[PDB]
């Protein structure tokens, strides 16, 4: 586990950068190297908020396994969002 | 393109209070799509702010300007 | 008659909000205009709506129609210092 | 000072989506305390922003400036 955090941050960073290029192409901008690093660090940190809420929401329902019900609650204020991620998830 | 299921599972688990907490496959796929949308929205908002200043180069100050509203629209 | 009840509730929120805000004005040496107090009352009214809708969904998540202290603790989950005060404000009640 | 139990009960009941929803007495007293903390935090932050601008009078601009992080902090 010695390198787990570093490996997660790197994987999050390069995927974030790749995803941002789609936006750069669509809007005709260039994201600086520091801007991408900032976005991936915000994402890494926000993922922690998501994870801790999911864990607590499952415990509140007396479960030790997080389910799509807990994700729905996480997205309770973003019904448009929940409905898109559910649609993209079923694109599977 | 998107986050790998393994990345999302390990990322959530790293941040659990208890590492034994489990997450089922459906929830992992929903959370991967959510994080992809979050990244694209952050990038689009920062870009859309840099374009408001007549710039094609998006800098960290642009991220800083849009961050509170980005977080507000997701929580 | 619905709108009479709503207007009275808004007035109750406003005067209590304004009373609380003027304690803060004094400690900081500033003055809140009447429109600043009105803005804070209105934000507080709408934040009660956010709180209510979260409490409702938290209780329903636990398969309850009745909101309990456990759902309020969940509202405070992200601030230990706030959660700590609410948690043992809560435990006074359950002892009586 | 603080919000009356009845005011909080009516406020919450007004905003529930579901007619079945109720609040027990202990939760009502806790929510009155939380709402008072929210008001005090809003007023204190708006006051500090006015002082940062070297102003004695707190204006609605000052509330607008502190509101995003205030809301984020009460998620």
């Amino acid at each position: 586990r010695e390198l787990l955090i570093q490996r997660l941050r790197a994987a999050v960073h390069y995927t974030t950068g790749a995803l941002a290029q789609d936006v750069a192409e669509d809007k005709g901008v260039l994201f600086s190297k520091q801007t991408v690093a900032a976005i991936s660090e915000i994402t890494f940190r926000q993922a922690e908020n998501f994870a801790r809420d999911l864990e607590m929401f499952a415990r509140h329902a007396k479960r030790s396994t997080i389910t799509s019900e807990d994700v729905k609650l996480l997205a309770r204020r973003s019904n448009s969002l929940l409905k898109y991620i559910t649609q993209k998830s079923d694109e599977l | 393109g998107g986050f790998r299921k393994e990345t999302v599972e390990r990322l959530l688990r790293l941040h659990f209070r208890d590492g034994r907490t489990r997450v089922n496959g459906d929830a992992l796929l929903l959370m991967a799509e959510l994080l992809k949308v979050f990244v694209r929205e952050a990038a689009a908002r920062a870009a859309r702010q840099a374009q408001a200043e007549d710039l094609e180069k998006v800098d960290i100050e642009h991220v800083e300007k849009v961050l509170p509203q980005l977080l507000l629209d997701f929580v």
